[PDB]
């Protein structure tokens, strides 16, 4: 009867539209097996039915007609992985979009993998340094930990990620392989200019060399946006499973959510809460579990996750945000009311907590951040009254004095991350009172002044905190020396 | 006999058996797989076809792949030989210490104890937690529900409660991790080994662990609660003791159901849930109980989605409970911990005939003074305190002191709130809140009651402020 | 080739081709009609059928009527002689001023600029207006939200922007009226001639007008924002200008697309909007950026419903 | 139900009120506490307890109010008050 | 001068037909072309130039809102239309 | 034939049974009472409904004529009695 086309390895396409392609034949394809189309475009075999295969298209549906020849690949949705991607920009699939030729990929990994179980892990311990003062002191992130960045649009979310990426160069410039950190930035549902202007910024800061960028912008097909985080997550897991330490940033899951909601609604799956399908929790559950800190027996590698969430008008109780609160090991809130006020980074200290990240902080930081968190809550102990100057009490007026200085200090410029000891030095300034006299209007100016001075003149004193990981009585008293005479010299 | 896969949608698999079709709830085995992919039957679709819900990832399934019935539902080890061991949903151990060696095995599906088997004894269980032991105190062998939205204090409370009751317990304990974080197991396991409740060298092990975290596919999360409670069922019936059952998170059972219900071929109910939510929960929950043969004290933490206490999931869960301890975000964001709403939490035990009329009259007084404060809260919200009457000004001042004296430093909270953990004896809690109600402390400041154990520490705290 | 009408339901028409099928988005010419009728392929239903969305009234249609595939998407006149002309969604001149004789015709659909063709530079488009350039600067190849309608001289601000870009940067502008009220169309037309931007005599015109009027079906209102973008895209790549694109109003473009998705039969998303909302916005808004050859900077007039900024 | 003990322990026959307490989709333990409560107060004797608890299949719970209402109807039609 | 009293009631009368012709339902069960139902009706009102006789038709639609809600789907339509 | 409504506010404020005198009604009314109950409850329901209203309106510090003081004094006492 037959001497030509096979139905075991080949398809036909019965119908195309609404994103899904109904494929005729494909008798020996698998669930989530990658397939190819007659136009080079690739798809995922999501549905296996008695009379058809339901395939999700990773690209424009317009390129597919009824009657197109669909071919197998045999490999379950995999992505190119390894070290040949560091400094490259790829799509959700893993193809070079930076036009710098192909990747020399020598390894591949599945996008749909499971997270390490209970035994292969250990409680986070290694410091994931952000380079931002307010984070590293109050909301300490650890290597292997998931920390959420959450807040309304245009509140500094993305900036926290990037300054953390720029920050890691101080470690990758070292030779110590056990303290380096490799980065992965997954862009979903953004503007292609925003991604392009980011890799330029990362390049101008010698950050890209240790960074992988996965881009599925607003213009990309909805499932490309869907696949994107998992693809790059596996690219992260590579370092984790090799005893190296990696960092992935998902910017952002809210835009990947609407993408998957589009898929689910086009598929005709029951619209639930906020029209979201029943498994939008699962979508982000299986992904963020894959950030983990392996025990020594498994190689001592860690994947650390910073996913992003865009709230609408501060509504944290909303479906998608509450889910991610219940996935991640802590949050960072960015109130519009602090950002549109001048406080940057706009971190809500009274709401942001890092659960398993405390026992991953530098001791030298704990010596200054501990009584900072204590006096910052003592200031946030309702000081909204504000306007009276010297019309209040005696013991409570100094808490208003301390607060605003300890607040101004936490302000920090963009693209300028700080070494952990550079932080404990400027925090030391306010936390002890060496700013209580100074006008609040000047704290910013004072920082830059005092900060570049100890960078210039006192590298010996800085190196002796760094190495000792503790503010020794000898360094503490030699630091008292530095702030007192500089403060008197200071010209307001 | 053998059955062939004719359809695969998500975790829902369709198997066609030409010979002798397997019944509902039976566990099937997929051939041609690297690790044991179990399918559990949900329905017969007609024409020698069944519909099953998988117990793992369905990636790499070929239309034709052979499947073999196992002539039984999903089967797991039970009994004392499971203590100090972690196992997944299907009984496979996951603490890499070799397979679990027993004679006795059980099925994770069972009928609920008949009406005659129900117990009627009502006796209090002290916890050392003030907001609980006063206003909604748990009962030995009772059903305890810890409600809470995202990041409000459930997993922390249920851990404190273990440290309080589970450690100082004679009988055995079963923990069932359902759809929460994987590191939340790696935390509990290493912390438990450290405390001795799990012993690796010998077998004096007191706690049994079962896990199906948020990395597991819907099917596994849907049945993993059953796995745990079945391990608990045995220690109740076949040995007749005081079992402690802990579950976090019980919501992931109905959530996982929500995930498959669509694909199973149901029509969506309210909020797009499974129409079978009512009974799916019933048959499973009614097993987790105290019988005339033994007793189970069940603490189940309940995730609330979108802080919506009317969502069909947390709202159906109330009906199954003896004590409900509700955690509120507003309370939490006021820096009150444990963030227990002292007016939304209820216990069926709050009856003078049980806790004692002295306990009851202090709980009803604290609730009255707090309800009155809450009803004035809309007037003070605009006007400010200055505008209240001189009678009300006092009730406000006491209620606020009470609010903070309901807060407490937990022992598991230590390693980030800097304060030494506290357990408060029941006579100290009742006598405590009595004195604030009686007006003995109208002179102490409010913050002196904030985060302290016994009432004698409020007096100490006030003296510090010199 | 040729296809027949198998189904007419409201503004959604189904057409059965015998041999080869038109790819999704290919324009279809319905033969034997009074005026021009375009059907845009949206789906392939199987059995050699396509599901098309009309850009004009579907009355008087006979089942079996011969429909012609144009072998390409909706192609429109592009080139300097589209300036001072009122265009509609299918290219047709609707100013009764004789057919637009352009050398090139371009399809209204086209992929967004590649990652390599992006501009890594962030520059400022100097408008000449003080309030704008100092406090709220326009990003060259960016997108600007214009709040508030007429009664404050919205029309003027637009025209001055057209004048000042043509003046200062030598770049043309394109007005794409999504859901244009016909009274307001006529009124805006003469306001542009009376002020100087449209020149009915010579070739000194600075704007291309595209009108998706309200009395046109959801297909026409949902795609006209592209028909305007494509006329603007010519002046970015072919003449290397810093182009200006006006959309008024962007909400009626969103509601246009919601109607289409509601018509095709797609299950509605949150707040009644389409499931494809994110992309329906992405596939158009990502064509508006700065390329290697030029740049399009778009001013978009926004309607917020129930004054709700959280509204999708 | 407990207030009916007066009328049910006296001579008066047309003041007798018989009781039907139908539990729908409740906790079995709760329904058990309830029937104990009635037996302690000795009101259980004139009280039918129809039970379709949360563990029972939905179709049964659907029917339980009607079933008791037939059991009440017997008293209703045959010269009694339920 | 024409007065459509009222367009909210024509919108109901149209909706019935679509739902029963089984066209997809949208917000408040209204079909996709209900904006298109009113947009082509109300644009038909215009003022012609002396080139076309100089005559004019003037339109006055009536819309009934419930609880003052002008953000209901049909009212939102006609507000922008006019 | 009417309903009995219970609120948590009333429950926690002390009132048990926590019956909302305003919202709950009985459609058989006095016809369901003994002529002994009617002699003391004949007008009590509508009295307390008027009291519950004037109680939240009189808490604004306004000097009250003895006639509305009489209803205030009576309403506090009868709520304690029930
Ligand atoms: N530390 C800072 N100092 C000064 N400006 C900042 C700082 N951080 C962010 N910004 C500015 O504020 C804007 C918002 O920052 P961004 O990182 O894009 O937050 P975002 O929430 O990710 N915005 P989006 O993703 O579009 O919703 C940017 O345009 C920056 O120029
Ligand atoms: N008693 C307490 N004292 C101090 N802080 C607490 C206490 N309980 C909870 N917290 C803080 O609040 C957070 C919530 O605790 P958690 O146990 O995760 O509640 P949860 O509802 O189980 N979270 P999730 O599973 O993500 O929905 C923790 O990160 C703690 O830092
Ligand atoms: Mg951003
Ligand atoms: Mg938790």
């Amino acid at each position: 009867a037959d001497t030509s086309v096979d139905l075991e390895e080949t398809g036909r396409v019965l119908s195309i539209g609404d994103g899904i392609a109904r494929v005729h034949g494909l008798r020996n394809v698998q669930a989530e097996e990658m397939v190819e189309f007659s136009s080079g475009l690739k798809g995922m075999s999501l549905n296996l039915e008695p009379d058809n295969v339901g395939v999700v298209v990773f690209g424009n549906d317009k390129l597919i007609k009824e009657g197109d020849i669909v071919k197998r690949t045999g490999a379950i949705v995999d992505v190119p992985v390894g070290e040949e991607l560091l400094g490259r920009v790829v799509d959700a699939l893993g193809n070079a979009i930076d036009g710098k030729g192909p990747i020399g990929s020598k390894a591949r990994r599945r996008v749909g993998l499971k997270a390490p179980g209970i035994i292969p892990r250990i409680s986070v311990r290694e410091p994931m340094q952000t380079g931002i003062k307010a984070v590293d002191s109050l909301v300490p992130i650890g290597r292997g930990q998931r920390e959420l960045i959450i807040g309304d649009r245009q509140t500094g979310k993305t900036s926290i990620a990037i300054d953390t990426i720029i920050n890691q160069k101080r470690f990758n410039d070292g030779t110590d392989e056990k303290k380096k950190l490799y980065c992965i930035y997954v862009a979903i549902g953004q503007k292609r200019s925003t991604v392009a202007q980011l890799v330029k910024r990362l390049t101008d800061a010698d950050a890209m060399k240790y960074t992988i960028v996965v881009s599925a912008t607003a213009s990309d097909a909805a499932p490309l946006q869907y696949l994107a985080p998992y693809s790059g997550c596996s690219m992260g897991e590579y370092f984790r499973d090799n005893g190296k330490h990696a960092l992935i940033i998902y910017d952002d899951l809210s835009k990947q959510a609407v993408a998957y909601r589009q898929m689910s609604l086009l598929l005709r799956r029951p619209p639930g809460r906020e029209a979201y399908p029943g498994d939008v929790f699962y979508l982000h559950s299986r992904l963020l579990e894959r950030a983990a800190k392996m025990n020594d027996a498994f190689g001592g590698g860690s994947l650390t996750a910073l996913p992003v969430i865009e709230t609408q008008a501060g509504d944290v109780s909303a479906y998608i945000p509450t889910n991610v609160i219940s996935i991640t090991d802590g949050q960072i809130f960015l109130e519009t009311e602090l950002f549109y006020k001048g406080i940057r980074p706009a971190i809500n200290v009274g709401l942001s907590v890092s659960r398993v990240g405390s026992a991953a902080q530098t001791r030298a930081m704990k010596q200054v951040a501990g009584t900072m968190k204590l006096e910052l809550a003592q200031y946030r102990e309702v000081a909204a009254f504000a306007q009276f100057g010297s019309d209040l009490d005696a013991a409570t007026q100094q808490l208003l004095s301390r607060g605003v200085r300890l607040t101004e200090l936490l302000k920090q410029g963009q693209y300028s991350p700080m070494a952990i000891e550079e932080q404990v030095a400027v925090i030391y300034a306010g936390v002890r009172g060496y700013l209580d006299k100074l006008e609040p209007s000047k704290i910013t100016k004072f920082e830059n002044a005092f900060l570049s001075h100890v960078i210039s003149q006192h590298q010996a004193l800085l190196g002796k905190i760094r190495t000792d990981g503790k503010i020794s009585e000898e360094s503490d008293a030699k630091l008292k020396e530095i702030v007192t005479n500089f403060l008197a010299g200071f010209e307001a | 006999t053998t059955g062939r896969i004719v359809a695969v949608i998500g975790a829902v698999v369709d198997v066609q058996f030409d010979e002798g079709l397997p019944p509902i709830l039976n566990a099937l085995e997929v051939q041609g797989r690297e690790t044991r992919l179990v399918l559990e039957v949900a329905q017969h679709l007609g024409e020698s076809t069944v519909r099953t819900i998988a117990m793992d990832g369905t990636e790499g399934l070929v239309r034709g792949q052979k499947v073999l019935d196992s002539g039984a539902p999903i089967r797991i080890p039970v009994g004392p030989e499971t203590l100090g061991r972690i196992m997944n949903v299907i009984g496979e151990p996951i603490d890499e210490r070799g397979p679990i060696k027993t004679k006795q095995f059980a099925a994770i599906h069972a009928e609920a104890p008949e009406f005659v088997e129900m117990s009627v004894e009502q006796e209090i269980l002290v916890t050392g937690i003030k907001v609980v032991d006063l206003l909604a105190p748990y009962a030995k062998g009772g059903k305890i529900g810890l409600f809470g939205g995202a990041g409000v204090g459930k997993t922390v409370l249920i851990m404190e409660l273990i440290n309080n009751v589970a450690k100082a317990h004679g009988g055995y304990s079963v923990f069932a991790g359902v759809g929460e974080r994987t590191r939340e197991g790696n935390d509990l396991y290493h912390e438990m080994i450290e405390s001795g409740v799990i012993n690796l060298k010998d077998a004096t092990s007191k706690v049994a662990l079962v896990y199906g975290q948020m990395n597991e596919p819907p099917g596994a999360r849907a049945r993993v609660a059953l796995t745990g409670l079945t391990v608990a069922e045995y220690f109740r019936d076949q040995e007749g003791q005081d079992v402690l059952l802990f579950i976090d998170n019980i919501f992931r059972f109905t959530q996982a159901g929500s995930e498959v219900s669509a694909l199973l071929g149901r029509i969506p109910s309210a909020v797009g849930y499974q129409p079978t939510l009512a009974t799916d929960m019933g048959t499973m929950q009614e097993r987790i109980t105290t019988t005339k043969k033994g007793s189970i004290t069940s603490v189940q933490a309940i995730y609330v989605p979108a802080d919506d206490l009317t969502d069909p999931a947390p709202a159906t869960t109330f009906a199954h409970l003896d004590a409900t301890t509700v955690l509120s975000r507003a309370i939490a964001e006021l820096g009150i911990y444990p963030a227990v709403d002292p007016l939304d939490s209820t216990s069926r035990i709050m009856d003078p005939n049980i806790v004692g009329s002295e306990h009851y009259d202090v709980a009803r007084g604290v609730q009255k003074i707090l309800q009155d404060y809450k009803s004035l809260q809309d007037i003070i919200a605009i006007l400010g305190m200055d505008e209240l009457s001189e009678e009300d000004k006092l009730t406000v001042s006491r209620a606020r002191k009470i609010q903070r004296f309901l807060s407490q430093p937990f022992q598991v909270a230590e390693v980030f709130t800097g304060h030494l953990g506290k357990l408060v004896p029941l006579k100290e809690t009742i006598k405590g809140f009595q004195q604030i109600l009686a007006g003995e402390y109208d002179h102490l400041p409010e913050q002196a009651f904030y985060m302290v154990g016994p009432i004698e520490e409020a007096v100490a705290k006030a003296d510090k402020l010199a």
